[PDB]
C-alpha cells in the first residue's frame, strides 16, 4: 500500500 | 538555464489515491495505477482518457510498460502481479506467489522478464510468456520499496526500509553490491540513470542521493523536499536540461539541477502529497500524481 504512510 | 514547467491539463477519475504514472515508452500513453484497484490509460499529449482496466481484487502500487508499448505489469495488494494487453484490456497472465502485498515491478528491456519487490521482503523475477516465477531472491530485512533493471538488463538494484540498496546480477540472482550509508534511514525508492552508471536514491529523511555504481560513492544529494512517510517516485529528466524530478510531501513537484544541486523549480497545484512523477521519453512533459485529497493526475509541459 504505497498510498498509505508508513 | 531553468526550466518553465506549466500546467497543460489536469486528469481526472480515479476515486481513490493515485499511486504512480509513467509513460509508454513510445510516448503516446500515461498508465496510472490507483488505490481504487484501477489502471486508467490516457493519452499523453492531450490528456484525454482512453480506457480502464480492471481485475485486481485490491488496490495497485505500480504500474509499468512493457520496452513495446503493448504490454503492462501491475503490483496489487492482492499479493499478485497481473500482466495486461494494453489494447484489449484484457489480463493476460497472473503471477502468484507474493506471500504479502506487492509494491513495485518493471519490465527488463528486453520484456522477456519482471522484477517485483513485496512487503514479504523478497524480491521475484517472473517470465513474461509462462508467467512461472523464474527467482526468489532473499533480498532484504524488511519490505522492498523499488526494482528496477539496467539499461541491458544484466542488473536488478532494489531498496528496502531496511536501509540498503543491493545490486543484483539478474542472470544468477547473486549479489554484486550493497549500499549502505551511516544511520540507515529506509530506503523508499531506487532507479538506476539511463546510462547505467548512477542510481538515484530516496530516503525518508527529505533526502535523494545520486550513488555511482561502480565506486561505490554518493556524488550528489538533493534537499528541500519533504519525505518522510512515503514511497515517491523519483527521475531523471534527460530530454532538454539534466533534471533530478520528485514528488513532495507539501503538494510540490520538486525540480533541481543535476550537477549543481539547486532547485530549479516547484510546481504547485496538487492539493495532496505527490507520490508519484513521471517525466516523458521524448518531450519535456512531467506527469505528477497525488493522494486521496486530490486523486488527480497533472500534466506539465516546459522549453528545457
Amino acid at each position: 500500500m504505497r498510498v498509505e504512510p508508513r | 538555464v531553468k526550466p518553465n514547467y506549466a500546467l497543460k491539463f489536469t486528469l481526472a477519475g480515479h476515486t481513490k489515491a493515485v499511486s504512480s504514472v509513467k509513460f509508454s515508452p513510445n510516448g503516446e500513453w500515461l498508465a496510472s495505477s490507483s488505490a481504487d484497484k484501477l489502471i486508467k490509460i490516457w493519452g499523453a499529449y492531450d490528456g484525454k482518457f482512453e480506457k480502464t482496466i480492471s481485475g485486481h481484487k485490491l488496490g495497485i502500487s505500480d504500474v509499468a510498460w512493457s520496452s513495446d508499448s503493448n504490454l503492462l505489469v501491475s503490483a496489487s495488494d492482492d499479493k499478485t502481479l497481473k500482466i495486461w494487453d494494453v489494447s484489449s484490456g484484457k489480463c493476460l497472465k497472473t503471477l502468484k506467489g507474493h506471500s504479502n502485498y506487492v509494491f513495485c515491478c518493471n519490465f527488463n528491456p528486453q520484456s522477456n522478464l519482471i522484477v517485483s519487490g513485496s512487503f514479504d521482503e523478497s524480491v521475484r523475477i517472473w517470465d513474461v510468456k509462462t508467467g512461472k516465477c523464474l527467482k526468489t531472491l532473499p533480498a532484504h530485512s524488511d519490505p522492498v520499496s523499488a526494482v528496477h533493471f539496467n539499461r541491458d538488463g544484466s542488473l536488478i538494484v532494489s531498496s528496502s526500509y531496511d536501509g540498503l540498496c543491493r545490486i543484483w546480477d539478474t542472470a544468477s540472482g547473486q549479489c554484486l553490491k550493497t549500499l549502505i550509508d551511516d544511520d540507515n534511514p529506509p530506503v523508499s525508492f531506487v532507479k538506476f540513470s539511463p546510462n547505467g552508471k548512477y542510481i538515484l536514491a530516496a530516503t525518508l529523511d527529505n533526502t535523494l542521493k545520486l550513488w555511482d555504481y561502480s565506486k561505490g560513492k554518493c556524488l550528489k544529494t538533493y534537499t528541500g523536499h519533504k519525505n518522510e512517510k512515503y514511497c515517491i517516485f523519483a527521475n531523471f529528466s534527460v530530454t532538454g536540461g539534466k533534471w533530478i524530478v520528485s514528488g513532495s510531501e507539501d503538494n510540490l513537484v520538486y525540480i533541481w539541477n543535476l550537477q549543481t544541486k539547486e532547485i530549479v523549480q516547484k510546481l504547485q497545484g496538487h492539493t495532496d502529497v505527490v507520490i508519484s512523477t513521471a517525466c516523458h521519453p521524448t518531450e519535456n512533459i512531467i506527469a505528477s500524481a497525488a493522494l486521496e485529497n486530490d486523486k488527480t493526475i497533472k500534466l506539465w509541459k516546459s522549453d528545457c
